[PDB]
């Protein structure tokens, strides 16, 4: 994941609701929080339904 | 009694809800503040009631008159009960 | 958070400072407004 977290070119996210997002959004691990930040933030959606 | 509560509207501490005006009395504001005020009344036991400080300051003595102005000056002399703010511990508000 | 000099409010106002601090809601309620809420990642 630490290739993903460095860059924007590609676009990166997860399914909408679920264990896979909550992963992300209650992490206190660095990169995973990095990431979470992103997506978060990402226009267009970066999430799918 | 109700709390009288002497805060100013700074982001994100105190701000205006974008629908206030459909709103009545403190759930018209949302923050940081906002929300320490709610956990501080929950744990102590009080009712209170948010209220912006006239003169938009935080706390000085003026040179000449010595008076007060601000959210100190509404503690000092006895106009609010507490104040939930972002204001600085500094030795001559402790003094007062 | 301040008060009225000699104010009774005060001592059980600080406690609860304290016991927020301690349960880890003053940290929460920062990371709400500054980063769940911030909007550049
Ligand atoms: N830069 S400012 O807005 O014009 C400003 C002017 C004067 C006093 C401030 C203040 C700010 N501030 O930065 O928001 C925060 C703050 N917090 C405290 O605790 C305190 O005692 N005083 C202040």
């Amino acid at each position: 994941a630490e290739d993903l977290a460095k860059q924007t070119e590609i676009a990166y996210g997860t399914l909408d609701s679920g264990s896979t997002k909550e992963f992300f959004r209650r992490s206190k691990i660095a990169v995973y929080e990095k990431m979470w930040t992103y997506m978060r933030s990402a226009e267009p959606s970066v999430f799918t339904r | 009694r109700t709390v009288v509560v002497t805060t100013i509207m700074e982001s994100p501490y105190v701000m205006y809800k974008k629908n206030h005006e459909m709103f009545e009395g403190n759930d018209k504001y949302e923050g940081y503040c906002v929300d320490l005020a709610s956990e501080i009344a929950k744990h102590i036991g009080i009712k209170y009631k948010i209220a912006i400080v006239p003169d938009g300051k935080y706390g000085a003595r003026d040179a000449d008159t010595k008076i007060w102005n601000g959210m100190v000056g509404e503690l000092v002399y006895g106009k609010a009960e507490i104040a939930i703010a972002p204001l600085t511990i500094t030795l001559v508000r402790e003094e007062v | 958070v301040a008060t009225p000099k000699g104010s009774s409010l005060r001592t059980p106002v600080n406690l609860a400072v304290l016991k927020l601090s301690e349960a880890g809601v003053l940290d929460k309620l920062k990371n709400k407004w500054w980063y769940d809420k911030g909007e550049c990642g």
